[PDB]
RNA sequence: GUUGAUCCUGCAGUCAUAUGCUUGUCUCAAAGCCAUGC
RNA sequence: AUAGUGGCCUACCAUGGUUUCAACGGGUAACGGGGAAUAAGGGUUCGAUUCCGGAGAGGGAGCCUGAGAAACGGCUACCACAUCCAAGGAAGGGCAGGCGCUUACCCAAUCCUAAUUCAGGGAGGUAGUGACAAUAAAUAACGAUACAGGGCCCAUUCGGGUCUUGUAAUUGGAAUGAGUACAAUGUAAAUACCUUAACGAGGAACAAUUGGAGUCUGGUCAGCAGCCGCGCAGCUCCAAUAGCGUAUAUUAAGCUCGUAGUUGAACU
């Protein structure tokens, strides 16, 4: 309430509003985007040199944004800082199977002011039959999803586009209805870059080797809480790693002057102000005899009874200056103490909607911690006993899982994101869902139940007074564990009673019942072996 | 139509089983809507009964609906005295549906096979070729129910699927 | 209730129940304080786990037992149930008919 | 004109509020905030 | 005085004028009715009326055109009021409309006008919009053979009655149209609507449920020994049908007198 609270003040006119053009790549997106800024500047620019700032008018600024689905992590990176989706859908998507995944992701990041807009179905359909299937599609999205949405439907008018009055509709709509807020996006100062200049503090021969990292000086404009709080902070970069800023600047007989001037003394700042160590708990007080006689009288307590920012960087190292390109657009993070130590978490987890396999504990997974990503060993475990007991090394429909791992370690539990990667030629979306949850619970150090079976077939059996064929070899271990209690899988008790000098397996042992022959003589509590570190 | 005032009455759940078994329906609401125009029509029998020998209200209206039951084939000929429509059965009713009487008239094989003929486009009354099962047959059209002049048994084209058959041998033991 | 039918509230604690068949299994209740009137009532979550589901601090939906108050069978003194969590209809989350919101 | 026993039987309606699932074909369903213009 | 009689307005003179089968005065939140419908004509809905009247075009006054405006969808001036500024000045009237509870096309019709056989008509005509309701009905039809029966019902019972029954694509030809498409009609230019050559079934089909039960089948747990034991996933039946449920509420079993007040004999 209060997060979403300090959002709505200092936002005006200069921050501008958040405009996410997300759909396929196949689609002529740009026409519709230059149509858009047909609409803004006056009549007369259809170029993209995207991102840029947008000037137009005092009531809202305008910075709009694009992204293909051939491009993995910024279809997660745009999805949890939009505030508008624009979803372009062509006549033929609904079933299929493989580039339609983007809007579970947009669920589990949460869902903006988002918008489904058909175009193409003019190009496929010409009969009376299309007002059903917008209807059909309207009964998949987002009306079966959410409740209060439009669905707008456009012409296809390929360069030509109208400049009229249904781009006022569609701007109409994104003018007037305004975001919903989010929890922990709000929580931290975050900054899309805009204007990116690099200087490189001019040419010398440490200006370029092998592991040169020069003055990258980056622009913008600032959303969520004031980033200027703290200088020298941490920040993250998405996909290049975790940083700290070299330099943030920003362009939108005092006693507390003498408390935090550090080349004075004390006894000079209440020397000159007016007219040593804490460990001691009692205060200090005058003499005995002079409290006293100042308090021989108790009058003189009477009373008392009844935004645009300049940044300044050292990074990035030399290899991502061959990663330099037009920018596909990069939003900066923030990390937090209790967020960038790292430790053994437990997460919950369920399983992804259409979804199609089961999820090892031995095949990597890339995990979206707020502003992170981190491939890591997804170790499971479940209880039957309100306690561990027993683990699992893959997810099935039966039951499904929690998820204990060493990663980077977060009290405030943030909600879970937990993809699986497919290449650029495999099925069409830049990543596949595996699993989704929260965040359970932070606990390190923790030691996994790791059971396992010991075979023991009985065949003809009395109470205190039995042997087994076949269960073991050596009669020392037998006497090693003779003061163990051994169990059966119906859960009758027993201890072993002694091995009496047979290394064969057959050994004298009590049970509190007569063992079944469709029973079996185990033993459990086995040994907890290490965790995966990645 | 309308509901009655039980939902589970079970014995008068076995008769519904019985008739939509015997006359081959498939919802309740089409014997509630057979039930609702008797309702209205059992009711003005009343009231004329309330009404003094040759009220010429009871002539008129008494008599026309006498006629349009004798058209329709409900009543009968020696019953024509006004006391019959207070004594009659609801079976009388479903009776004269065409979706029976083609099958009175042999040729259906089964009331469930009937009503299949009837959605495909078969059999007209006269030149008029009905996708109606509810019609209440005129009694004089009877006789001149008789298959389309497409649609075979009625002849004149075989229809593609037979065609395909047609296809399948004489392109395979052809050329 | 005021003499509703439903009324929206928000989980602050999560409790903890226990059944008989066909084992023994925890069967869920929680602590929900109305937003409108300010008072915590338990509530019974009716499914198989949702424990998983549900959360702390979520705003919630509530209805009635269908018996006029009049706790069901062996659940001592629980009223009310949950049917939305953050308006999004249990069931549909059940099968798995809508996937839950950031919160 | 008055006491007891034996036998037998007995001891759902709501277009009226909110909500959920699904629908091949046909028909019928203010004294607040401002987009836009003079 | 006006287009025109006329207190319509003024100077003088008179003191009159209306009304108990009721002048005037007062209420009817229905701005006025004829009129359109169900058809008691009573009533209801509309009178913001399908036709006409009174009031308003930010607020005042004067004046103009036309046969006809009392133009305001005429002008000027005044008052409130506000946009630009080269700093001089110039200009518009506080107005619609949307949300809170997306509007496109045509003068082909009817009439009107015409610089009138031409053409136009913010007259007029066509298109968009959908479970609170609701209409018609599609999901399979008919044969075939072979091994086969501890088959069903009722009484939770103790038991009795009735055995015409299924397990198999064994398998076979029908068939229609959901949907795909020339041509024609229509033609506001014009679209839909009503027609129809040519495609479209052997169960993955051309993909229906919300449910209700269940003494069934599976999985190491309060807690215990001397001996014996505790408590998701496969299967079956029932339901109405594009409909059904849920929650709430609702329906059916101390004494007396004595005022206002009430009541009351017979009769040529």
């Amino acid at each position: 309430l209060h997060v979403p609270m300090v959002d709505r003040t200092p936002e005006d006119d200069p921050p501008p509003f958040i405009v996410a053009v997300v759909g396929p790549p196949g689609t002529g997106k740009t026409t519709l985007i230059r149509s858009l800024v047909r609409r803004m500047t006056k009549s007369t620019l259809n170029d993209i040199q995207g991102p840029i700032t947008v000037v137009s008018g005092k009531h809202r600024r305008l910075t709009f944004l694009e992204c293909p689905a051939d491009d993995l992590n910024a279809m997660i990176d745009i999805a949890k800082i939009a505030d508008l989706v624009l979803l372009l859908i062509d006549g033929n998507f609904g079933f299929e199977m493989e580039t339609m995944e983007f809007l579970n992701i947009a669920q589990h990041h949460g869902m903006p002011r988002v918008l489904g807009v058909a175009t193409h179905l003019d190009l496929f359909k010409s009969q009376s039959t299309l007002r059903a299937s917008k209807k059909r599609l309207k009964h998949r999205f987002w009306t079966e999803v959410y409740q209060g949405a439009k669905l707008f439907y456009l012409s296809g008018v390929i360069n030509g586009r109208y400049p009229d009055r249904e781009i006022l509709n569609l701007s109409r709509f994104i003018s007037v209805m305004k975001f919903r807020p989010l929890k922990w996006r709000n929580e931290h100062p975050y900054m899309l870059a805009d204007r990116f200049t690099d200087l490189t503090h001019p040419e010398l021969i440490e200006t370029q080797g092998l592991q040169i990292d020069r003055k990258v000086a980056i622009y913008g404009y600032l959303h969520g809480t004031p980033l200027p709080s703290a200088p020298g902070t941490r920040v993250h970069i998405a996909g290049v790693g975790d940083f700290s800023v070299a330099q943030i600047e920003k362009l939108p007989w005092n006693i507390g002057k003498l408390i935090y001037m550090d080349n004075i003394s004390p006894e000079e700042c209440i020397r000159r102000w007016r007219g040593v160590d804490l460990e001691k708990f009692v205060p200090y007080f005058d003499t005995f005899e002079k409290l006293a006689k100042k308090w021989k009288s108790v009058d003189a307590i009477k009373e008392r009874f009844l935004s645009y920012v300049r940044i300044v960087f050292e990074k990035v190292p030399m290899e991502f200056v061959k990663n330099f390109n037009p920018k596909f657009p990069i939003v900066m993070g923030g990390l937090l103490p209790t967020e960038i130590k790292f430790g053994i978490v437990k997460a919950r987890l369920r399983r992804h909607r259409w979804h199609k396999k089961i999820l090892k504990t031995n095949d990597p997974l890339v995990l979206s911690l707020g502003w992170r990503r981190f491939q890591t060993l997804p170790i499971y475990t479940t209880t039957d006993s309100r306690t561990r007991t027993r683990m699992l090394k893959y997810t099935p429909e039966h039951t499904y899982c929690n998820a204990a791992f060493y990663g980077p370690l977060c009290s405030p539990n943030t909600p879970f994101c937990g993809v699986q990667i497919v290449a650029n030629s495999d099925t069409g979306n830049g990543f596949r869902i595996a699993a989704t949850g929260i965040v359970e619970e932070i606990d390190v150090n923790i030691e996994i139940v790791k059971k396992l079976k010991l075979v023991g077939f009985p065949y003809k059996i009395f109470k205190n007074t039995a042997f087994i064929k076949d269960m073991f070899s050596s009669a020392m271990e037998v006497a090693r564990f003779e003061g163990a209690q051994i169990k059966t899988v119906s859960g009758i008790r027993g201890e072993i009673k002694r091995a009496l000098s047979k290394p064969e397996g057959h050994y004298r042992a009590a049970f509190e019942d007569k063992i079944l022959m469709s029973d079996i003589v185990i033993l459990r509590s086995w040994y907890p072996v290490r965790v995966k570190k990645f | 139509y309308s509901t009655p005032k039980r939902p589970y009455e079970s014995s008068r759940l076995d008769a519904e089983l019985k008739l939509a078994g015997e006359f081959g329906l498939k919802n309740k609401k089409e014997i509630y809507r057979i039930s609702f125009q008797l309702s209205k029509i059992r009711r003005a029998a009343r009231d004329l009964l309330t009404r003094d020998e040759k009220d010429p209200k009871r002539l008129f209206e008494g008599n026309a609906l006498i006629r349009r039951l004798v058209r329709v084939g409900v009543l009968s000929e020696d019953k024509k005295k006004l006391d019959y429509v207070l004594a009659l059965k609801v079976e009388d009713f479903l009776e004269r549906r065409l979706q029976t009487q083609v099958y009175k008239l042999g040729l259906a094989k089964s009331v469930h096979h009937a009503r299949v003929l009837i959605t495909q486009r078969h059999i007209a009354v006269g030149k008029q070729i009905v996708n109606i099962p509810s019609f209440m047959v005129r009694l004089d059209s009877e006789k001149h129910i008789d298959f389309a002049p497409t649609s075979p048994f009625g002849g004149a084209r075989p229809g593609r699927v037979a065609r395909r058959n047609a296809a399948r041998k004489a392109e395979a033991s052809g050329e | 209730f005021g003499g509703s039918s439903h009324a929206k509230g928000i989980v602050l604690e999560k409790l903890g129940i226990e059944s008989k068949q066909p084992n023994s299994a925890i069967r869920k209740c929680v602590r929900v304080q109305l937003i409108k009137n300010g008072k915590k009532v338990t509530a019974f979550v009716p499914n198989d786990g949702c424990l998983n589901f549900v959360d702390e601090n979520d705003e919630v939906l509530l209805a009635g037992f269908g018996r006029k108050g009049k706790a069901k069978g062996d659940i001592p003194g629980v009223r009310f149930k949950v049917v939305k969590v953050s308006g999004v209809s249990l069931l549909a989350l059940w099968k798995e008919k809508k996937e839950k919101p950031r919160s």
